[PDB]
C-alpha cells in the first residue's frame, strides 16, 4: 500500500 | 531520470509565480511529484504533492495560503504558482518524485528573489598576478542583482582547480569572486577565460586573463 | 505535525573513523500497511538531495554499504562504518506516514584531516576597474584546514579594516579543504595615495602576500 499523500 | 524545473525568477513583492517541473522520461509521469522548500541556509519543508493520474494535490495546511498545485494535460509537466509574494518566499524550491519512488529523483532549481529592486548585471575583472609550480588567477564579478551568475572557465574544459566563492550581498548588490590554479607552462602561452553569466540581466561576459605589465 | 529531532547537529570524523546519527519522532512513524516511510537523504551544498536509506533499511540503488540504517517506531539511526571525503554535506531524516512530510534540521558531517596551510594570492586592481574609479585589491586563502583562519590587511605597515568584504567556501569533497576570499575595496584616489598592500592570514602562521603599487 502507499498514504495518498505520499 | 531527471526533473526539469525552470529557471531562476526574479519577482515584485504582490506578484505572482508558476514553477515548473517536465519529466524526462515517460515512464515517470504518473508518479506523484512533491515540491520542496529549502530556504538559504536552512532546512527543508514540504509544500504539497500532485498525483498527475487524477489531478489529487495534498498540502501542507502552512501553504494553502500561497501554492496551487496542477499539471498540464500530457501529465509531463507539474506546475507551482506562487500567490501574492513576500519576501519570505525568497529560496529554492524543488520538486521530487513519489510513490514507489519516494524523493529518489529530486529537480535541481528552482531560485526565486521576492524583491523590487531592478536587475544589475555585474561588472567583471580580469585578476592577473603581475608580479612556483603552479599560477593562479582569478575573476572578480562585483555588484550584480539579483542572483545566481553562473561563473566558468574555458566553458568548462577547465574545473579541476577552480573555487567559485559564494557571493555576498553589499548594500544592495552581489559581489562573488572565482579563482583557478592551472600549472605554470599553461599560461600565458594557452587562454584562460573566465565566462560569466548573469540571466536576469540576460548578461554574459568571457574575459581572458591576460599577463599585466 | 510530526516533529523530528535530528542529533547531532554538526559532526566531525577523522577518515576511517565512523559516523552516526539519530532521528527520534514525536509520533510513530509505522504505517497501517505495516511499512515505515523514514527516508535518509544526504544533500552537498548548492547541490540537491540524493537519497541513501528508504523504509528505515533499504539502501537505494547507487548507494556504498558503510551505510545502514536501523530503527523502529519513533528511533531511527543512520551508521557509516567508515566516512571518506565524498560522504560531506547534511543528512536529513524525512518522515512520510504522517501528513504533512516532515524533515529534521540537518546534520553538517565534517572531516577531519591533517593541518594545511593556504596558499595564499594577491591581486592588485586590474587596469579595467581603475579606468571606472575604485579599486578592489583580492586575496584568495586557498585549500587550507581547520576551518578557521583570518585575513588581515595592511595598507602601507598599518592594519586597515574598513572596506574589506569576506567569503569562505565549504568543505572541499577530494581533499576536504577549506578556502576563502577576501577583498579590499578602495576608491581609486585613495588606493592611489599608498603604495604597500598586504595581505596576512592568521591560522603555520601567519602567512603573507604584498605588492607595491609603483611597480
Amino acid at each position: 500500500t502507499s498514504p495518498r499523500h505520499l | 531520470v531527471q526533473l526539469q524545473q525552470s529557471g531562476p525568477e526574479l519577482v515584485k513583492p504582490g506578484a505572482s509565480v508558476k514553477i515548473s517541473c517536465k519529466t524526462s522520461e515517460y515512464t515517470f509521469t504518473e508518479y506523484t511529484k512533491h515540491w520542496v522548500k529549502q530556504s538559504h541556509g536552512k532546512s527543508l519543508e514540504w509544500i504539497g504533492s500532485i498525483n498527475p493520474n487524477n489531478g489529487d494535490t495534498y498540502y501542507n495546511q502552512k501553504f494553502t495560503d500561497k501554492a496551487t498545485l496542477t499539471v498540464d494535460k500530457s501529465s509531463t509537466t507539474a506546475s507551482m504558482e506562487l500567490r501574492s509574494l513576500t519576501f519570505e518566499d525568497s529560496a529554492v524550491y524543488y520538486c521530487a518524485m513519489g510513490d514507489s519512488a519516494w524523493f529518489a529523483y529530486w529537480g535541481q532549481g528552482t531560485l526565486v528573489t521576492v524583491s523590487s529592486a531592478k536587475t544589475t548585471p555585474p561588472s567583471v575583472y580580469p585578476l592577473a598576478p603581475g608580479s612556483n609550480s603552479m599560477v593562479t588567477l582569478g575573476c572578480l564579478v562585483k555588484g550584480y542583482f539579483p542572483e545566481p551568475v553562473t561563473v566558468t572557465w574555458n566553458s568548462g574544459s577547465l574545473s579541476s582547480g577552480v573555487h567559485t566563492f559564494p557571493a555576498v550581498l553589499q548594500s544592495d548588490l552581489y559581489t562573488l569572486s572565482s579563482s583557478v590554479t592551472v600549472p605554470s607552462s599553461t599560461w600565458p602561452s594557452e587562454t584562460v577565460t573566465c565566462n560569466v553569466a548573469h540571466p536576469a540581466s540576460s548578461t554574459k561576459v568571457d574575459k581572458k586573463i591576460v599577463p599585466r605589465d | 505535525d510530526v516533529q523530528m529531532t535530528q542529533t547531532p547537529l554538526t559532526l566531525s570524523v577523522t577518515i576511517g573513523q565512523p559516523a552516526s546519527i539519530s532521528c527520534k519522532s514525536s509520533q510513530s512513524l509505522l504505517y497501517s500497511n505495516g511499512k515505515t516511510y523514514l527516508n535518509w537523504l544526504l544533500q552537498r551544498p548548492g547541490q540537491s538531495p540524493k537519497r541513501l536509506i528508504y523504509l528505515v533499511s533499504k539502501l537505494d540503488s547507487g548507494v556504498p554499504d558503510r551505510f545502514t540504517g536501523s530503527g523502529s517506531g519513533t528511533d531511527f539511526t543512520l551508521k557509516i562504518s567508515r566516512v571518506e571525503a565524498e560522504d560531506l554535506g547534511v543528512y536529513y531524516c524525512v518522515q512520510g506516514t504522517h501528513s504533512p512530510l516532515t524533515f529534521g534540521a540537518g546534520t553538517k558531517l565534517e572531516l577531519k584531516r591533517a593541518d594545511a596551510a593556504p596558499t595564499v594570492s594577491i591581486f592588485p586592481p586590474s587596469s579595467e576597474q581603475l579606468t571606472s574609479g575604485g579599486a578592489s585589491v583580492v586575496c584568495f586563502l586557498n585549500n587550507f584546514y581547520p576551518k578557521d583562519i583570518n585575513v588581515k590587511w595592511k595598507i602601507d605597515g598599518s592594519e586597515r579594516q574598513n572596506g574589506v568584504l569576506n567569503s569562505w567556501t565549504d568543505q572541499d569533497s577530494k581533499d576536504s579543504t577549506y578556502s576563502m576570499s577576501s577583498t579590499l575595496t578602495l576608491t581609486k584616489d585613495e588606493y592611489e595615495r599608498h603604495n604597500s598592500y598586504t595581505c596576512e592570514a592568521t591560522h603555520t602562521s601567519p602567512i603573507v602576500k604584498s605588492f607595491n603599487r609603483n611597480e
